[PDB]
């Protein structure tokens, strides 16, 4: 799980370049420093970007 | 040779057959038998699966056969799954 | 071994949840199979119109209780009971009442709706 500063209805996360897997689920992402307004899962690729 | 081998492998086999048999009758009709203690046993112990419980065994696993445990259910299991990665 | 229907700790029962996957789950009217072990399932999910087969290659049925009952299992959700009979029960233990489906992230506590679009 990547590090993060902010937890609750808004999240902010930063990443770096390697991959990161939860409970049956790895994902890849880039580095780098990624703000959501929902506290979704959130990780720096083109599917969240989207 | 091997045809001694494969003789005992069925002797022994067929001696845990009757113990299984003999257990299934103590089902039927008490009982006072050779599977008692294995089964008394696990009904109070706390371990929910068989594995830990009979560390393997075979006489153990066949005393246990026909209860409830906890590696019935497929549906605890979680295969990891790897996203798609890119486009 | 054939599953069984048991009738205990009924009273404490508020609701019913759905573990599918090792991740408990809400339920949903259009889901046609279950594990089931209660009897009282059958009027929660028959007052609302629904109706399932038994199997056990389906998502287990496990209720929400208001009374610490059973023991904690690494890796299992909720509390697990055995039965006299030997049968085994689940069962979501709470501590205040505004409570659905809990996960757990590695510094907090925090409810979901969904596991694959939630921090869980």
């Amino acid at each position: 799980f990547p590090n993060t500063y902010l937890e609750g209805s808004v999240r902010v996360v930063t990443t770096f370049d390697s991959e990161y897997c939860r409970h049956g689920t790895c994902e890849r992402s880039e580095a780098g420093v990624c703000v959501s307004t929902s506290g979704r899962w959130v990780l720096n690729n083109d599917y969240y970007r989207s | 040779i091997i045809i001694w081998f494969l003789l005992l492998s069925v002797c022994l086999g067929s001696l845990i057959y009757s113990t299984a048999a003999l257990g299934v009758l103590m089902s039927n009709l008490g009982m006072p038998s050779y599977c008692t203690g294995y089964r008394e046993g696990y009904l109070n112990s706390t371990n929910v699966t068989i594995a830990t419980y009979c560390t393997g065994s075979i006489p153990c696993s066949v005393c246990l056969s026909g209860l409830d445990s906890l590696d019935t259910y497929p549906s605890l299991e979680t295969i990891q799954i790897t996203i798609s990665s890119f486009k | 071994h054939v599953m069984s229907k048991h009738t205990d700790f009924s009273s404490e029962i508020i609701g019913y949840k759905a573990i599918d996957g090792g991740v408990t789950r809400d339920i949903a009217s259009t889901d046609t199979c279950f594990a089931n072990k209660h009897a009282d399932f059958d009027t929660w999910f028959s007052q609302r119109g629904g109706s399932y087969t038994n199997d056990k290659a389906c998502p287990l049925i496990a209720a929400v209780i208001t009374r610490e009952v059973g023991f904690v299992v690494p890796g299992l959700p909720g509390t697990i009971l055995r039965t006299t009979n030997g049968d085994f029960l689940h069962f979501l233990p709470r501590v205040f009442s505004a409570v659905g489906n809990i996960c757990y992230t590695p510094s907090k506590l925090i409810e979901y709706t969904d596991f694959a679009t939630s921090a869980c």
